[PDB]
């Protein structure tokens, strides 16, 4: 057999890929790139054999040629039989938060307010608020719509990376990896916590999992559900348990993508992996847990329950949905 | 709605 080569974003991931490869005894390996556009050229390369990915980076992987293996599937709202491996994927829902203090701010005064989003080209954080605001406005300049924000792997002189704040240094100011303070869901997030920003475009979850006490890192510890506000589309302000009624959109599962040569590997490698080191696996919590993390949401998000197989060998365009792509391709003809 | 960004 071969081994699977994962490819970890920045050097918190390749921490963690070091960690399992050494625990699956090099089942898997690692390579390791700055971006996860940098990590698909070592996919398209043959340099390494699979990551997994936010919906807006399945489509320029799939564009590339790289097709969806397994998906993220966190657990279900209602009750399932099934094993999660089996389990129909839900998409999470895209949200706009605000803080309650933040009492004018609806989802029709957000220009020239302070933006804080998961990164360029990220479903939740980018492809959908910024598809949404380009076809509200009708004008591709997003750029200018928002007075700073921090939209990691924008140009970092940009006032789109203006509230962006780097590593513990501050090097790596806006880089789209963990190094970047304000990168991700839990960076964007933590950009509006700290009130650099007026708004944040996460998931659900993420407001969810960082506060009431679900997060005891120091900057979330302490934070309070009912302080946050969602922006709803209609203009109205909701608290952050109408989720299903106040959301952007419904987002595509994360997933793992791969050339499609290697994809069968890849996907027979991940199911043992899991079965050892994923949620109630044989090996996880004594030696290791792929689904947890030092810090946030490494490899996989940290709320994944397992990966699950995919229905109907799905394209991606498939996987994504024709008007996810749709709103992509539109919002790309900005660029 | 085009070819590979690479
Ligand atoms: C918004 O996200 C939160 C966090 O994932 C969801 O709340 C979780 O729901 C699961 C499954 O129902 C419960 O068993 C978990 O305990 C909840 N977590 C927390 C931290 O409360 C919530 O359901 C999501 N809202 C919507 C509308 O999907
Ligand atoms: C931005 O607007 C464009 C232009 O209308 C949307 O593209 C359309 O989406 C619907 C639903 O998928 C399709 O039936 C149309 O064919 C699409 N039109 C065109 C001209 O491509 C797009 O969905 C909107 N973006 C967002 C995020 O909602
Ligand atoms: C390594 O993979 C081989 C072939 O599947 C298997 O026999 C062995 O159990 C795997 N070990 C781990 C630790 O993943
Ligand atoms: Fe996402
Ligand atoms: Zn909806
Ligand atoms: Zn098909």
């Amino acid at each position: 057999y071969t081994r699977v080569v994962w490819c970890a974003v920045g050097p918190e991931e390749q921490k963690k890929c070091q960690q399992w490869s050494q625990q699956s005894g090099q089942n898997v390996t690692c390579a390791t790139a700055s971006t996860t556009d940098d990590c698909i050229v070592l996919v398209l390369k043959g340099e390494a054999d699979a990551l997994n990915l936010d919906g807006g980076y399945i489509y320029t992987a799939g564009k590339c040629g790289l097709v969806p293996v397994l998906a993220e599937n966190r657990k279900s709202s209602k009750h399932s039989s099934l094993d999660c491996v089996l389990r129909p994927t839900e998409g999470y829902l895209a949200v706009a938060v605000v803080k309650k203090a933040n009492e004018g701010l609806t989802w029709n005064s957000l220009k020239d307010k302070k933006s804080c989003h998961t990164a360029v080209d990220r479903t939740a954080g980018w492809n959908i608020p910024m598809g949404l605001i380009v076809n509200q406005t009708g004008s591709c300049a997003f750029d200018e719509f928002f007075s700073q924000s921090c939209a990691p792997g924008a140009d970092p002189k940009s006032r789109l990376c203006a509230l962006c704040a780097g590593d513990d240094q501050g090097l790596d100011k806006c880089v789209p990896n963990s190094k970047e303070k304000y990168y991700g869901y839990t960076g964007a997030f933590r950009c509006l916590a700290e009130d650099v920003g007026d708004v944040a475009f996460v998931k659900n979850d993420t407001v969810w999992e960082n506060t009431n006490g679900e997060s005891t890192a120091d900057w979330a510890k302490n934070l309070k559900r009912e302080d946050f506000r969602l922006l709803c589309l209609d203009g109205t302000r909701k608290p952050v348990t109408e989720a299903q009624s106040c959301h952007l959109a419904v987002a595509p599962n994360h997933a793992v993508v791969s050339r499609s040569d290697r994809a069968a590997h890849v996907e027979q490698v991940l199911l043992h992996q899991q079965a050892l080191f994923g949620k109630n696996g044989k090996n996880c919590p004594d030696k290791f847990c792929l689904f947890k993390s030092e810090t946030k949401n490494l490899l996989f998000n940290d709320n994944t329950e397992c990966l699950a197989k995919l229905g109907g060998r799905p394209t991606y365009e498939e996987y994504l949905g024709t008007e996810y792509v749709t709103a992509i391709a539109n919002l790309k003809k900005c660029s | 709605l085009e070819a590979c960004a690479f």
